[PDB]
RNA sequence: CCGAGAGGUA
DNA sequence: GGGTATTCGCCGTGTACCTCTCGCAGCCC
DNA sequence: GGGCTGCGGTAGCGTGACGGCGAATACCC
């Protein structure tokens, strides 16, 4: 279970974490004081064998990953850690 | 006219891929890696000293 | 009064 | 190391005019 | 009511042009 980074669409982070909130996978967005400190990102942990990235893709509410290239962008764990504000 | 201050420098797509690559043979640099430190998925460095 | 699609004249 | 030789991926593909319809839905913020 | 925005989905859609030319790169020295 290592972290991704999802791009929801605009105006609807709250759709997509709530189903990936009925699915098994961790969601994080950071609340600011309630808007989101950040736009649309949201950080999911899951693991591709347990639920797949294209049914994550394939998400009500989630536009596309953070890729960069062919394969998802991993975040590393002391970017997660130091969310934690 | 008016401009945008882009707050990040952004490369021009012509001189980038205009078959041959301007910057690409300007830099002596194959236009595939120049693409992939542009789109964020690989480092190349800039004097490396010792 | 800009774009697209369909049809037609030479 | 560099010489063939294949593959990839960008270029291009007539002129002038006439008519008609149709041109944002979703939407959760 | 509204800003804005590229699909709508817990995937896959694509699928009937053809040539020329030059760079990128593969295979074999």
């Amino acid at each position: 279970q290592s972290w991704y980074l999802l791009y929801c669409k605009r105006g609807q982070l709250q759709r997509a974490q709530e189903h990936l909130e009925r699915q098994a996978v961790n969601c994080l967005a950071p609340m600011i004081t309630s808007e989101p400190l950040f736009p649309n990102y949201l950080f999911v942990e899951f693991d591709p064998e347990v639920i797949h990235t294209t049914t994550i893709n394939a998400t009500r509410g989630v536009s596309h990953f953070v890729r960069f290239g062919a394969s998802p962008a991993i975040v590393p764990s002391a970017v997660i850690h130091q969310l934690s504000v | 006219m008016g401009h945008i201050e882009l707050a990040s420098p952004t490369a021009h797509i012509w001189f980038l891929k205009s078959l041959p690559s301007r910057i690409g043979l300007l830099l002596d640099m194959p236009l595939r890696d120049i693409e992939r430190v542009l789109y964020f998925e690989s480092y190349v460095v800039i004097e490396g000293g010792m």
